[PDB]
């Protein structure tokens, strides 16, 4: 059960870091009009 | 209760809390006065 | 037999979703 | 130029409130169903028919007033004011339930009037009459619920009464006696009503959020000219948005708006059909296979069995007062009850 | 024909409806239907 | 005609306050006048509560939500939460109401007569929303003000009378706090707790030392952050991450307030330390646990061996084990075994409720509190019929916890909608397509077909 | 049930009989004068203009 | 470019058949986990002790259900609001007995659906669209939060959350009515105005556009073929529809601004569903519907029943029978 | 001075009421910006003083 | 009495409209 718990913490953490860094990587500029 | 000194204002105290919402209504009287420009 | 039937029909719907999205008539700007 | 043609000219004059020939049916009957409901909820009791107060005059509020159905003992009497029950006595007509049939029958003819009005105005102006056709679903609901359903039962007593809390009681009666939630016709109706709300909201939001910029203002409402030729929003961008969000999307403006007529209209029709079955107690009450297992296997429990225990409590706890003419006397010891409650 | 300004009849009509409905809510606690 | 109509401001009357976005002085007026309304209501409402207050009745039978806040700070109350002097409530009331007039005055001065824009009057008070430096400066100052306010609570608790402490020995009392908790292992341990059953994240704080210590940390953090933002401007990663405009800042704050509304909702629903049940009524869990105690007490008095009484399901009628073994009250209330409260903890030993203590040490004051709390469970109708939905009219009661939770959930939810509204709008405005799609340059037309 | 459905058939073919002329759509050169208010004293009758 | 920036352009690409996006990076995993668990559970999960009284309710097709009676059953009342992941169980068998799959499904689902709302915002920004479709989805999303999260918070147990099942949904509705008189609650009455009205206006707008389609086709072809995707001109005479609908009611009861009309269509059902969502969320804190039980009495003080009292008689039948083995004390306080 | 308290306090009330209407009207007429900017001053001074008066007299009557 | 409370709110309540009214008469700056 310990192994499933660790695996899920790592998975969730991986995806949450993607979400956060993704939106920090200049998200406002990714639109079709003005690149600020 | 209020201290007996203030008792006579009990009915004014009784109505004061509704006064902030009249401000909201009053903006509508105002805008209708200016025709909702 | 009835459990198989319910799941069968459910399974046909999921396949229909797949075809309906990925093999729709493409909307063309004509 | 006969008198018929001159009357036709005047009935179809362009005026603030169009009349037409349909108006000769619509305005008297609508006004009388309205007026009769207002009168009865303001001033009239349900004491002799139901054992209930039902007017403001008795101190009911807007949620609890009703024009209540007549006594079971009237059967399906038309309850004419000049008929054998009331014998022309207005006061006693009010007391026996006359206003319920008064409203129910004038309202049915007013609904006919309104649909005829839709046909009438549609023909005069030059448009196809799909609005009339869609209005068939309200008519089907009203006719199956208020006329057919009681006609299959013992009497008008079991139709809905005209009031807010009276209709809720209807609702719950249908759960406890008919298991109406389990009925696939009602489910289809639910899907068409919720689905129609869904469509309503998603179409309006989509269009509001793919407007072209057709004016310089932050208020985007002034940049629409009704005579303009051009779509006011982008179908093309809307279709791409939903195709990528949801996987499919409308591409045909006409199909889309026909779909919008179809969904809610078809839903109401389906529920109408289920209610006709309930006129006959032709219910989807049970699942035989579940009952056969449950009866032999005291450890078999499902949400279906739990709900029927609820139905049984509704029936026993509500029958004596809801159906007073039955003189149900239920001693405490027969009332179904779980532990403690 | 047109002299009394619209905003004034609105305000007056508006206060008039407030009073009639306010009275109805008063009555929900007094006399018939108050449970007392 | 400086804005003030749709033609010049581009905004309709029903979006009229959006005509103020770049009129810092009139905007200042709108904010100060609004502050006056907040402070007015705190005044007028407290005075109303005082006029309607009967000290012999429990506060929670009287529809009071502000007096309970004052009493929690230790003014006007003594042992057991009994009211001993109402003068302080009058004082809080009057001083806010007087104060509301000076705010009012300055709001209407700035809204109607003052400069419409502050920037030509004064470079310290005027501001451009796009000035990242001025914005963190103002942010910085208000941080400082908030830090000061958290410390005024500390002042109240250590130096000016203490606080009401429902957990105080002998059934509760105002108590001066002398050893606040500064260990950051406790203080920030609260933030890392799970928000789920039996943990409850920061809502589980159950002693005034932790309360007063956390407000020492927050005071200094806010003061330090304020200085930080007065002395700095934002870094590059932050500049590229955010929209820098008036509406964007508004939408960030709406997000924040919405989050805070939901936390407060849960605070007043579960927490019986800073929302003492003496003042606000039992919590939902408290009332449900209190009913199991009541019938435990009743039956045990009649001769029932409550530890061995098997109920209908095979579980114990009065007592069972939680899923980790603790002895808890039986029945549906099995869900509420996480509850803790000063009337119940005396019966608690290391395995949960102690049967010897149950058999020997229940005092009459616990029987009283348990009956009091069962009959003031926070259930009731919108027209304040107390009880379950099927109860008959008679009892005129809805728990202030119900009133405070429901009102603040509704507000938190709408403020979340506000957030999405203005966040999305501030995004599209900054890229320049909030008014619509440009027909000559429709982006999608330049993109390849999906299929 | 069939009587109630057939009511819908009645309305459907009723409407198609009486509106056959516009069943495929309304007149693509319809005038705003026939549908806007006041212009014809009698609705949909052009002989009554003004 | 660099690897990170290659990934970033792909995530946010407007060229993918289904848009991913940053919200999508969270939505896709959580929805997949929720969907997979739900399907396996609905077919095969053994019975769940929903009410904590060692009385397992059977929810799955293999244990004797059909499509209508079947459900993923809420987690045990013994657990209350405690978090019960798989790894807190001593075995999957324990986890199944106590209703673990419900928690896993709803938490992954609420999280996936919230990201679905944000993803609607996200793609609207890449496409150059106005941003507020997601505000409309917020009405159904909020309603899902009410029945899966908020109502269990206020009552202290996910066991009183809505079951994931057709009949379990009805169980939930009936018992809600017993315990809160939701029918008598104005926020729910607003929900019905919202959804009845939504359907009404849906039929209306469809019927009126459909009535005023410009003739563009012969009687043998579908009239739908007179609209061509992307065409610049409109396919119906809104002026004709206003002239019909203005006369059916009166001229000023009828829209002739399309933008105003479609905003009404958005607003009415979204506001109404917001209110009913809020209705469930405030009854979660036991602020219930109007109670007019024994509100009319006569000059002596006999109770003169109204229709509210008849409703109460049915509510009491629901109350005394729901969860019939679960109460040992006379008030059902949560 | 139980009657002198209620004097001040009704004076205070009366003067609040006069200023609730006068101050916003004064402010939005530019015809009397200077006719009345002394009156808001006198009024404002009057007002704060009554609060103080009623605040000290409270402690000899309450 | 209740007549007290109503006369206060009658007075308080006509206060707002009266400002708008005076500023319109005095052709003020609404
Ligand atoms: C679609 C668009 C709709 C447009 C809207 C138009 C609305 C128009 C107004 C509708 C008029 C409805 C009046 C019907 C009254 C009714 O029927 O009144 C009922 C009477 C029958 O009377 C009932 O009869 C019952 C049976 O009695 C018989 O049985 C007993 C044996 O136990 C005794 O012998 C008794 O004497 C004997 O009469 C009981 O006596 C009831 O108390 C008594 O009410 O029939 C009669 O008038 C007529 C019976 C002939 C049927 C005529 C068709 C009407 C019903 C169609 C729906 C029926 C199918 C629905 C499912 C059912
Ligand atoms: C950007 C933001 C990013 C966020 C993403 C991560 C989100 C994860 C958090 C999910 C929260 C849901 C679970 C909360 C369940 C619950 O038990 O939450 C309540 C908990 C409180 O927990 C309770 O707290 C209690 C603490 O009191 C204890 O201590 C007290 C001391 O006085 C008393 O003694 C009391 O008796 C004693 O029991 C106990 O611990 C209970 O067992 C425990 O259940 O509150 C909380 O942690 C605080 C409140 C959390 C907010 C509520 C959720 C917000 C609602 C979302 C609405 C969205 C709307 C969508 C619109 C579309
Ligand atoms: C009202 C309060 C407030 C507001 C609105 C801001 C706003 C801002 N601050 Mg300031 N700050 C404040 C209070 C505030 N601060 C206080 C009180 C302190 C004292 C500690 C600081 C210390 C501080 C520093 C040191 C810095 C800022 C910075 C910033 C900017 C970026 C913030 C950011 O990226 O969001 C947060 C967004 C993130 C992406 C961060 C990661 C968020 C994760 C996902 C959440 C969890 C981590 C969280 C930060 C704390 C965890 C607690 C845990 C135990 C539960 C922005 C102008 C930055 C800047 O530009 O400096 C000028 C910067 O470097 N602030
Ligand atoms: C559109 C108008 C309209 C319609 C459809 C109805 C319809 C109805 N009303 Mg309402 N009513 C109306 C207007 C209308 N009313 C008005 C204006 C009032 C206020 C004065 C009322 C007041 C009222 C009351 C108080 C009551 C009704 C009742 C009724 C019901 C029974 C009517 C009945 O038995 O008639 C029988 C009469 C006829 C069918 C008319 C006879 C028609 C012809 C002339 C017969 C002879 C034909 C001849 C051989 C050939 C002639 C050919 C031609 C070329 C000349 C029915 C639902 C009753 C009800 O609802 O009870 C539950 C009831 O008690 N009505
Ligand atoms: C908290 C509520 C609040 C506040 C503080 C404001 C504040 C403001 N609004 Mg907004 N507004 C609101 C609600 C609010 N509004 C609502 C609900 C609506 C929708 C109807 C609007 C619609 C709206 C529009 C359409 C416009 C504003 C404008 C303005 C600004 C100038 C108003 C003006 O010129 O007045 C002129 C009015 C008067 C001179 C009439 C009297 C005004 C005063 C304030 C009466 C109050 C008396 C009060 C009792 C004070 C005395 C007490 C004192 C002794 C202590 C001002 C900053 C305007 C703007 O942006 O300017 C560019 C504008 O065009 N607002
Ligand atoms: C967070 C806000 C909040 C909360 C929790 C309460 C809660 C309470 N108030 Mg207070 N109150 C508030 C704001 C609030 N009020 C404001 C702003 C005012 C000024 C109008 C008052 C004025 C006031 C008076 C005058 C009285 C109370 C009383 C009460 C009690 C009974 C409420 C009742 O019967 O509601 C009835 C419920 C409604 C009318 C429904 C309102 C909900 C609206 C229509 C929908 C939400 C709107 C928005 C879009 C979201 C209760 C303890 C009473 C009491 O017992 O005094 C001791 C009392 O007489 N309050
Ligand atoms: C957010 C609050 C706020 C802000 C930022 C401003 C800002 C401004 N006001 Mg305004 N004003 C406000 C509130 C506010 N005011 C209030 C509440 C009133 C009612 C009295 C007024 C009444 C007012 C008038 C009548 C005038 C201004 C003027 C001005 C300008 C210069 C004022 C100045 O330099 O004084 C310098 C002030 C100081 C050096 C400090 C003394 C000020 C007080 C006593 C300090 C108190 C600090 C206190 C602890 C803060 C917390 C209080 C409470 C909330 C706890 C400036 C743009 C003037 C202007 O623009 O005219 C053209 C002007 O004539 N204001
Ligand atoms: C029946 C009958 C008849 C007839 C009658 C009539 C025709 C009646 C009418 C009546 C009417 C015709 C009535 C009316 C009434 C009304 C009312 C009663 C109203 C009320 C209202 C209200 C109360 C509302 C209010 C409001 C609200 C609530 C909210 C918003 C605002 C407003 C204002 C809208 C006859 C003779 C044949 C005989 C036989 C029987
Ligand atoms: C801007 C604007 C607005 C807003 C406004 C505002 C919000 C204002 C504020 C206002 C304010 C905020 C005010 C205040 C006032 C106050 C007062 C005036 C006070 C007084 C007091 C007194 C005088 C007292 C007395 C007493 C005592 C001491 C004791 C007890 C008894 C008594 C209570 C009697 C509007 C929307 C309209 C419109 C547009 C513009
Ligand atoms: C007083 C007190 C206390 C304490 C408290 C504390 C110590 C607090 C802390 C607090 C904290 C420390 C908090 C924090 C916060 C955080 C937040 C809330 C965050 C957020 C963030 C955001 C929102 C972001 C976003 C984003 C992303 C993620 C990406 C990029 C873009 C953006 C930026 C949009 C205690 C409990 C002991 C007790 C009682 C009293
Ligand atoms: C604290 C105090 C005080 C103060 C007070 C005040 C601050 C007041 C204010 C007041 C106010 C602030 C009021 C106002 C009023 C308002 C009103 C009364 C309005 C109403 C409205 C309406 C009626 C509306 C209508 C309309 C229109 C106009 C348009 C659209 C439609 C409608 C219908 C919505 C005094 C001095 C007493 C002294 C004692 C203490
Ligand atoms: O789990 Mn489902 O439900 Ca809401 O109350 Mn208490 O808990 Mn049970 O009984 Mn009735
Ligand atoms: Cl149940
Ligand atoms: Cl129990
Ligand atoms: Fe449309």
């Amino acid at each position: 059960m310990e192994t499933l718990k660790i695996t899920v913490y790592i998975v969730v953490t991986f995806f949450v870091l993607l979400f956060v860094f993704g939106f920090l990587s200049g998200d406002p500029a990714r639109n079709p009009k003005r690149k600020d | 209760k209020l201290p007996e000194a203030y008792a006579i204002f009990d009915p004014l105290v009784d109505v004061l809390p509704v006064i902030p919402v009249l401000f909201l209504a009053l903006a509508f009287v105002w805008q209708a006065a200016v025709g909702f420009r | 037999m009835e459990t198989i039937t319910y799941v069968f029909i459910f399974a046909c719907i999921i396949a229909l979703f797949f075809f309906a999205i990925f093999f729709r008539e493409p909307p063309r700007i004509t | 130029r006969g008198w018929f043609d001159i009357l036709d000219d005047w009935l179809k004059r362009d005026r603030f409130v169009f009349v037409g020939w349909s108006g000769i049916l619509l305005f008297p009957c609508a006004y009388l169903a309205l007026g009769g409901w207002l009168t009865g909820t303001t001033f009239v009791t349900s004491w002799y028919t139901h054992g209930l107060a039902s007017s403001y005059l008795e101190g009911c509020n807007f949620l609890t007033v009703a024009v209540s159905t007549p006594a079971n003992s009237m059967g399906h009497s038309l309850l004419l004011l000049w008929g054998p029950e009331a014998q022309g006595d207005f006061t006693r007509w009010c007391q026996l339930g006359g206003l319920w049939t008064f409203i129910a029958l004038h309202g049915a003819f007013g609904l006919i009037g309104f649909m005829l009005r839709q046909f009438e105005i549609a023909r005069l102006v030059g448009v196809r009459p799909y609005n009339a056709i869609a209005f068939s679903a309200p008519i089907a609901v009203f006719v199956s619920v208020f006329l057919i359903y009681p006609l299959g039962q013992s009497s008008w007593f079991f139709a809905p009464s005209f009031g807010v809390a009276a209709i809720f009681r209807f609702l719950l009666f249908f759960q406890g006696f008919h298991n109406w939630t389990l009925n696939p016709f009602h489910m289809m109706g639910v899907a068409g009503v919720l689905g129609g709300a869904l469509l309503c909201a998603i179409h309006g939001a989509t269009v509001e959020n793919t407007l072209f910029q057709d004016g310089e203002g932050a208020s985007t409402f002034r940049a629409f000219n009704p005579t303009q030729a051009e779509e006011t929003y982008s179908m093309v961008t809307a279709n791409r948005f939903w195709s990528q969000i949801f996987g499919i999307a409308f591409s045909n403006k006409r199909w889309l708006h026909f779909f919008m007529l179809f969904v809610p209209v078809t839903g109401l029709w389906m529920s109408a059909i289920g209610v006709v079955g309930l006129a006959l107690n032709l219910r989807s009450y049970d699942f035989i296979s579940q009952e056969i297992r449950a009866a032999e296997d005291p450890e078999f429990e499902t949400f279906y069995t739990k709900n029927l225990l609820l139905n049984e409590g509704i029936r026993a706890w509500m029958a004596p007062q809801d159906q007073p003419h039955e003189n149900f006397v239920f001693p405490e010891e027969v009332l179904p009850r779980g532990n403690a409650l | 024909g047109g002299r009394i300004p619209l905003w004034i009849v609105a305000t007056v009509a508006g206060m008039g409806v407030i009073v009639i409905v306010g009275l109805f809510f008063y009555g929900a606690y007094a006399g018939l239907g108050s449970s007392l | 005609a400086t804005n003030r109509d749709q033609e010049s401001s581009g905004f309709a009357w029903w979006a009229g306050n959006a005509r103020l976005i770049n009129l810092s002085g009139k905007l200042l007026g709108a904010h100060v006048a609004h502050a006056g309304l907040i402070v007015f209501w705190a005044g007028a409402m407290t005075l109303f509560e005082l006029a309607h207050f009967i000290p012999e009745k429990p506060m929670y039978e009287q529809g009071l939500i502000l007096i309970p806040h004052i009493a929690t700070l230790g003014w006007g109350v003594g042992p057991g939460g009994e009211v001993v002097d109402t003068f302080p409530f009058f004082v809080v009331g009057v001083v806010h109401l007087i104060s509301s007039a000076v705010l009012g005055f300055g709001g209407v001065y700035h809204a109607i007569r003052g400069p419409e824009t502050l920037e030509e009057y004064s470079s310290f008070f005027g501001y451009d929303w796009k000035d990242k430096n001025k914005m963190t400066t103002i942010l910085g100052f208000h941080l400082i003000v908030l830090g000061i306010g958290a410390l005024l609570l500390v002042a109240k608790a250590m130096f000016f009378g203490g606080l009401y402490d429902t957990w105080a020995p002998g059934g509760g009392d105002v108590r001066v706090i002398t050893n606040p908790t500064l260990d950051p292992r406790v203080i920030f341990g609260y933030l890392l707790k799970s928000p789920f059953g039996g943990e409850g994240w920061i809502v589980s704080v159950n002693n005034l030392e932790d309360v007063v210590g956390g407000h020492i940390w927050i005071g200094l953090i806010c003061i330090a952050g304020g200085i930080w933002h007065i002395l700095t401007t934002p870094f590059g990663w932050a500049r590229r991450a955010f929209i820098w405009s008036g509406e964007a800042y508004l939408s960030y704050s709406l997000g924040a307030l919405s989050m805070m509304g939901f936390i407060a909702t849960c605070f007043v629903w579960f927490n019986n330390t800073v929302y003492p049940s003496e003042f606000y009524g039992p919590t939902g869990p408290e009332a449900s646990q209190a009913q199991a105690m009541t019938f435990l007490i009743r039956d045990q008095k009649l001769g029932a061996n409550v530890g061995s009484a098997q109920g209908p399901t095979g579980l114990g009628k009065y007592l069972m084990r939680s899923p980790t073994g603790e002895i808890i009250f039986g029945g549906e209330t099995m869900r509420f075994w996480d509850f803790r409260g000063p009337w119940l903890e005396p019966l608690r030993g290391p395995n949960g409720l102690d049967l010897n203590k149950i058999k020997n040490d229940i005092q009459p004051w616990q029987e009283r509190r348990a009956a009091e709390y069962m009959t003031h469970a926070p259930l009731g109708s919108l027209n304040s019929v107390g009880g379950v939905a099927t109860e008959i009219n008679s009892v005129n009661f809805v728990s202030p916890r119900s009133w405070l939770a429901t009102s603040h959930f509704v507000l938190a939810f709408f403020f979340l909608v506000g957030h999405l509204w203005h966040a999305g709008r501030a995004r599209a405005a900054a890229a320049g397509f909030e008014k619509g799609i440009d027909r000559e340059s429709e982006p999608v037309l330049s993109m390849p077909s999906l299929d | 049930v069939f009587a109630l459905l057939f009511f819908f058939g009645h309305i459907w073919h009723g409407a198609r009989t009486l509106f056959r002329d516009v069943f495929s759509g309304i007149d693509p050169e319809l005038s705003p004068e026939q549908v806007e208010w006041g212009f014809y004293q009698k609705v949909g009758d052009v002989t009554t203009r003004r | 470019a660099n690897l990170w920036e290659r990934f970033c352009n792909w995530v946010t690409s407007t060229d993918n058949r289904l848009y991913v996006g940053w919200f999508g990076v969270i939505m896709i995993p959580t929805l997949l986990a929720a969907t997979i668990c739900f399907v396996i559970a609905f077919i095969a999960a053994p019975p769940v002790d929903i009410d904590g009284i060692r009385e397992p309710v059977s929810g799955s097709l293999l244990y004797g259900n059909n499509i209508i009676t079947g459900a993923v059953v809420p987690s045990s009342n013994a657990i209350g609001l405690h978090f019960y992941p798989i790894w807190e169980a001593a075995s999957l068998d324990e986890w199944l007995y106590n209703g673990g799959p419900y928690q896993l499904i709803i938490f992954h689902f609420l999280l996936g659906a919230s990201c679905y709302m944000g993803r609607q915002w996200e793609l609207s920004y890449r496409l150059g669209m106005r941003p507020w479709i997601c505000v409309a989805y917020s009405a159904p999303l909020a309603s899902a939060f009410a029945v899966f999260l908020i109502y269990p918070i206020g009552q202290g147990s996910f066991s009183d959350g809505m079951p994931l099942g057709i009949s379990g949904t009805f169980n939930f509705m009936i018992v809600f009515q017993a315990e809160h008189n939701i029918l008598m609650h104005p926020f729910h009455q607003l929900g019905v105005a919202g959804v009845f009205g939504g359907a009404l206006f849906c039929a209306m707008h469809g019927s009126l556009v459909t009535s005023s389609l410009i003739r563009e086709t012969t009687e043998t072809e579908s009239a739908n073929y007179g609209y061509k995707f992307g065409q610049e001109e409109e396919t119906y005479n809104i002026v004709a529809a206003h002239g019909y609908f203005g006369r059916l009611i009166f001229q000023y009861a009828s829209f002739n601004n399309s933008r105003s009309l479609h905003f009404f269509l958005a607003a009415w059902p979204v506001v109404g569903v917001w209110f009913t969502a809020l209705g469930i969320s405030t009854m979660a804190f036991n602020l219930n519907g109007f109670n007019f039980n024994h509100s009319v009495i006569d000059a002596k003080g006999n109770v003169i029943n109204t229709w509210a009292d008849i409703i109460n008689r049915a509510n009491l039948g629901m109350e005394v029978m729901h969860e019939r083995n679960a109460h040992n004390f006379p008030l059902d306080l949560a | 001075m139980t009657i002198l308290f209620q004097l001040a306090l009704a004076a205070l009330v009366i003067l609040s009421f006069v200023m609730v209407i006068g101050v916003p009207v004064a402010y939005a007429s530019p015809q009397d910006w200077d006719r009345s900017k002394q009156l808001i001053f006198l009024g404002s001074g009057l007002w704060i003083a009554l609060v103080l008066v009623v605040g000290v007299l409270n402690f000899f009557v309450v | 009495e209740v007549i007290a409370q109503l006369t206060m709110i009658a007075m308080i309540g006509i206060a707002g409209p009266m400002i708008i009214f005076l500023l319109a008469v005095r052709r003020g700056n609404l």
